[PDB]
RNA sequence: GUGAACCGGAGAAGUCAUUUAAUAAGGCCACUGUUAAAAAGUAUUCCCCACGCAUGUGGGG
């Protein structure tokens, strides 16, 4: 699970919605299985058929490891730097003089 | 995703363009590998705002007139004028 | 924040002559009255050389002038919103409180360059009730990052927390 | 040493010692007696004209140690001495020679001192009644103080750098007046 | 080329009219920047270039 900005919290229980699998032994679905109507046939005369869909859950960390955000920040104008001890400036000033 | 908050050393447009540059730089360092180069053109009126000053040439071109950008995009897509 | 601590300690170490020099320069620039420029340069320049951090020049100048006008014993735990809330709570809740609260809420709208008089009225209200302490270090640190939204959020929240109890 | 200076008559100091000399007196009572003898010992021509202002410390003092009146009203009003013309300060280059020869030349020290010459105007004012009241009604001592002050201020100089300049000059004009309101003729210059 | 594709919530408007923050006030009282000193100095001037037995002259920094 990929994280946004560092302060942002994360959901603790991630619901998964998955197709019911018979397995040819449990031929009858449980009573929690619900019908959705998104099995397509065509698109120009759009036609759909139902399917049995179940809903389970996952626990973050145990099941999905929290990924770390990429190297990024809110854009700030460059505040430059400052250094005279630097030898290159110590020689640039000699060239100027 | 982080809302732009103004500071005294920038504008609303300047910070938005800078954050766009930062995101483009981060995604160029990531998914968009050497499989295929990505060609882009950046335009602001009379070079008002730069998108990623230097920054290993994040934008392939810097344009200061709408006609020049239109001509550049047309010349890439077909070479027509 | 050690540089700010050194700045405030050096401000307390000042004698009365340069304190009067700074007092005479209220509301002024930095480019006139050369003794003020020399004194401020002597105060602020050694901070950058040793300490990597240092308060901003405008913030330091404002703090020095405010300290010269409104000499307060530096004490940890006496931030300006807390004292302002403690003063505001013991007020008439119909007329005086909206006026003083408006004068306080004017502050969180400007930049550093225009906070002198809106801060001086606040210090005058503080001196009216005979205060003996003020957190100059915390005020300087807050004034440094005055453009960050959580800074103003915590300023207002501390004021409301001190007002409510 | 003491954190602050104490001004007092010398003739009473031995009584101060007696307060420490008695081992039968408690510390608080001895401190109160010391405070009394210090606050009361002001009969001297010194303070008479210069006054006193003593502020005992409050953050350190023990309790039950009260203090009497310490302030003494002054009877002298010496003004600053200012020249009667535009001043002309001058620099003076000096070196410090070395008595033993060396490889290089000169050595020692290098410096630039300062000096100036001027004609000054001086002001002194003695309130006769305040001086008499300060000395507890004594008139002979007041007259002696007046005469000694006139003779001293007529014939003394500050001791600043007199070992190298020796400006032991005397005044050449003195005006002594007896008026009811003090006046200054410094506006002549 | 997805319960999708094609797909504006638009047209009208002044928060106006009235007003003194006024009346009282001392920052006062005490103070030595003092102590020591030659602007002198010959034994190789920091550098370019014409001649010489001179035991140096001339011009340039």
């Amino acid at each position: 699970l990929q994280k946004r900005w560092h302060n942002e919290p994360l959901p603790q229980i991630l619901p998964c919605v998955m197709d019911w699998i018979p397995g040819y032994d449990g031929e009858h679905a449980p009573d929690d299985a619900e019908i959705h109507y998104d099995l397509p046939v065509s698109f120009q005369p759009p036609r759909h058929l139902p399917r049995f869909v179940i809903r389970r859950e996952l626990v973050v960390g145990e099941d999905v490891q929290v990924s770390r955000e990429t190297g990024t920040s809110v854009w700030r104008p460059k505040g430059t730097r400052a250094d005279y001890n630097n030898s290159e400036y110590k020689k640039v000033r000699a060239e100027r003089l | 995703v982080r809302p732009v908050s103004v500071v005294k050393e920038s504008d609303l447009v300047e910070q938005s363009i800078g954050q766009l540059s930062n995101y483009v730089n981060d995604i160029r360092l990531g998914y968009y590998d050497e499989q295929s180069p990505v060609i882009g053109f950046w335009f602001s009126p009379n070079n008002r705002y730069p998108l990623g000053y230097k920054h290993s040439k994040l934008a392939s071109r810097n344009i200061g007139n709408l006609n020049e950008l239109v001509g550049a995009v047309l010349d890439y897509i077909g070479g027509f004028k | 924040n050690r540089g700010t601590v050194d700045f405030i300690a050096s401000l307390e170490n000042l004698k009365e002559g340069d304190l009067g020099i700074l007092r005479k320069l209220r509301g002024a620039r930095l480019d006139e009255k050369l003794p003020g420029f020399d004194l401020f340069s002597a105060l602020w320049w050694p901070l950058r050389q040793k300490n990597q951090r240092a308060p901003k020049r405008e913030v330091a100048w404002l703090i020095a002038k405010l300290f010269a006008e409104f000499r307060f014993e530096q004490r940890e735990g006496a931030t300006l919103p807390i004292l302002m809330g403690g003063i505001c709570r013991k007020l008439e809740p119909k007329k005086e409180l909206p006026r003083v609260l408006a004068r306080f809420d004017q502050l969180a709208s400007l930049d550093i360059m225009q906070m002198e008089e809106p801060l001086s009225v606040i210090m005058g209200i503080l001196r009216k009730h005979q205060q003996v302490c003020l957190d100059w270090v915390g005020l300087t640190d807050v004034l440094s990052f005055w453009e960050q939204e959580p800074v103003k959020r915590e300023w207002s929240d501390s004021f409301i927390k001190a007002y409510k109890i | 040493n003491t954190k602050m200076l104490v001004f007092m008559s010398k003739d009473k100091i031995k009584d101060l010692a007696r307060i420490v000399l008695d081992n039968s007196l408690g510390l608080t009572e001895a401190a109160q007696q010391v405070a009394n003898v210090i606050a009361q010992a002001t009969l001297a021509p010194d303070i008479a004209l210069c006054g006193r202002m003593l502020e005992p410390n409050d953050k350190d003092k023990d309790k039950k140690v009260k203090w009497s009146n310490t302030t003494v009203e002054a009877a002298l009003q010496v003004a600053h001495a200012i020249s009667t013309h535009i001043a002309r300060p001058e620099i003076d280059y000096f070196v410090a020679a070395d008595d033993v020869p060396g490889e290089d030349a000169g050595a020692g020290h290098i410096g630039e001192s300062m000096f100036a010459s001027a004609c000054f105007y001086k002001y002194f004012s003695i309130d006769w009644e305040q001086l008499v009241k300060n000395l507890k009604g004594d008139t002979n001592l007041a007259a002696h103080t007046v005469g000694a002050f006139l003779l001293a201020a007529a014939k003394t100089n500050p001791s600043g750098k007199q070992n190298s300049f020796a400006a032991h000059n005397y005044p050449d004009g003195i005006l002594v007046e007896f008026k009811n309101s003090p006046i200054s003729y410094a506006n002549a210059f």
